[PDB]
Parts: C-alpha cells; structure tokens; sequence
C-alpha cells in the first residue's frame, strides 16, 4: 500500500543542507535591512512634517 | 567427499593478490580523503563569506 521499507543498523539523517541556508541566511539579512530603511524614511518625513 | 588422514588444510590465500588489493584499497581511501577534504574547503570558503 505505498508503505516504506526498513533496514537493520541503518539510521535516517535530517534533510538540512547548509549550503543553501547560509545564502539564505544573506537574503533574509539583506531583506530584513532594506524593510527597515523605509521605517526610517517614513520617519523623517513624518519628523519633516512636524518642524513646519 | 572423501578425508585423507595424515595431512592437513592450507590457508588458501595468495600474498600477490593481497598486496595489490592492499595497495588499491590505500589509493581509494585516499582519493576519499581528497573529496573530504574538497568538501571541508567548499563549507570553509561559503561560512568566511
């Protein structure tokens, strides 16, 4: 029906490879700084505004 | 089969052979040990970024 097999003395490692997290580890990074400069723009815009 | 007293079995081992599967067995494992080694130096360039 579809089901597995099992082997004797084997063992099944995790499916992690940490070549593609550490790139995208830098995506993230990257994307996580960007959002953050327009909190800052909007901020000075708004801090513009107030000065008037 | 038939015994026969008075005499006993070798070793049916060859010398020759053993040294060429010995000294094929040392080329393999290191040709192994260089793709390990490649592999360490793939990880090691990608973490130093």
């Amino acid at each position: 029906n579809g089901a597995g097999l099992l082997y004797q003395g084997y063992v099944e490692t995790s499916n992690v490879n940490v070549a593609e997290e550490l790139v995208n580890m830098i995506q993230v990074q990257r994307a996580y700084e960007i959002n953050s400069k327009a909190v800052s723009t909007t901020d000075q815009m708004l801090q513009k505004l107030t000065q008037l | 089969g038939k015994l026969t007293n008075g005499a006993l079995e070798a070793s049916n081992v060859d010398l020759s052979k053993e040294l060429v599967n010995m000294i094929v067995a040392q080329r393999n494992y290191q040709s192994n040990a260089q793709t390990i080694k490649t592999q360490d130096q793939i990880l090691n360039t990608l973490v130093n970024l």
